């Protein structure tokens, strides 16, 4: 028992799985929030870029591009989460058995 | 309601105590979002939440 | 009063001065208080007011056989030009009172 | 499109083409992901 206690206290690299599990989600969320700052072919990328600044009969044909460019970014994220949860379930079943 | 840099809108600001360089105008966070501002009326620093 | 050649363009300066564009359109010499299109969408942003006071000349000919993304023809020689295009524009004729 | 045309003439074509071409990639990526996911389970069964 003392041997394994000391070995676990010494070696820090045994928890890579538990570390990367959290790291993946953190990175995915960071990417998702970062994505908001892309122009998607428009002049500007700020959320305010659809708020108080240019005429309707020329800006309605422009805001549509931004709104349709922001949605696939959500679609990919939800698919990624689906796959990750799908494999986590099998891991949990193995652990329970 | 109304306190930012030069006309109309509805926004967000809080108080702060940060130490700033005298020439900087904007304070942004990791998320590329403004989170700290300074005013020339009196040279204290204001934050965002 | 003085409109010289390109070397001596006129200037309004922001110094010891107070009047809105409201005063500027309230006159009879000018007849508009807009540009040709500004409304709640898409370019203008920091908390901020207007345009700065400088004057220059630019060109925009090749636009009809055009869908943007590459290099133009006209706006190069006598004054340097940036690229981004959006916002408000006013241009029409006047040939009566001078 | 480029060498016989005046340059800034083909936005609405090249942009739609590049968006469409890009869209075709994630489908193949997803298929590969699903197939690899199944293969992992098969390999685990074989190892056991």
């Amino acid at each position: 028992i003392g041997k394994i206690q000391d070995s676990l206290s010494s070696t820090p690299s045994a928890l890579g799985k538990l570390q990367d599990v959290v790291n993946q989600n953190a990175q995915a969320l960071n990417t998702l929030v970062k994505q908001l700052s892309s122009n998607f072919g428009a002049i500007s990328s700020v959320l305010n870029d659809i708020l108080s600044r240019l005429d309707p009969p020329e800006a309605e044909v422009q805001i549509d591009r931004l709104i349709t460019g922001r949605l696939q970014s959500l679609q990919t994220y939800v698919t990624q989460q689906l796959i990750r949860a799908a494999e986590i379930r099998a891991s949990a079943n193995l652990a329970a058995t | 309601n109304f306190n930012f840099n030069g006309l109309t809108g509805t926004g967000v600001l809080t108080e702060s105590n940060k130490k700033f360089l005298p020439f900087q105008q904007f304070g942004r966070d990791i998320a590329d979002t403004t989170d700290a501002v300074r005013d020339p009326q009196t040279l204290e620093i204001l934050d965002i939440t | 009063t003085r409109f010289a050649s390109v070397y001596a363009w006129n200037r309004k300066r922001i110094s010891n001065c107070v009047a809105d564009y409201s005063v500027l359109y309230n006159s009879a010499s000018f007849s508009t208080f807009k540009c040709y299109g500004v409304s709640p969408t898409k370019l203008n942003d920091l908390c901020f007011t207007n345009v700065y006071a400088d004057s220059f000349v630019i060109r925009g000919d090749e636009v009809r056989q055009i869908a943007p993304g590459q290099t133009g023809k006209i706006a190069d020689y006598n004054y340097k030009l940036p690229d981004d295009f959006t916002g408000c524009v006013i241009a029409w004729n006047s040939n009566n009172l001078d």
